[PDB]
């Protein structure tokens, strides 16, 4: 899955 | 494979 | 695994 | 079978 | 034979 | 056997 | 990635 | 997200 | 992460 | 960024 | 914001 | 931050 | 900036 | 503001 | 700040 937001 | 980068902050 | 932070 | 997700 | 890679993350 | 992680 | 600068003061 | 105001 | 101050 | 100067006195 | 008056 | 005095 | 001179006396 | 009168 | 005396 997509990584965490920055 | 890992996933793609996440959204910006 | 989850991707890298944004 | 397909491996586990990443 | 083994199976193929798994889905991305 | 199951394949490798994604 | 980080987010962009914030508004001025 | 956007940084804090200045 | 949040960006830098304005 | 900081804000602009303030009004004169 | 705008600085204080002079 | 707030700007400089006028 | 400071304000301007004041009225004469 | 305007200075004091003279 | 207030200006100078007149």
């Amino acid at each position: 899955p997509p990584g965490p937001p920055g | 494979p890992p996933g793609p980068p996440g959204p910006p902050g």
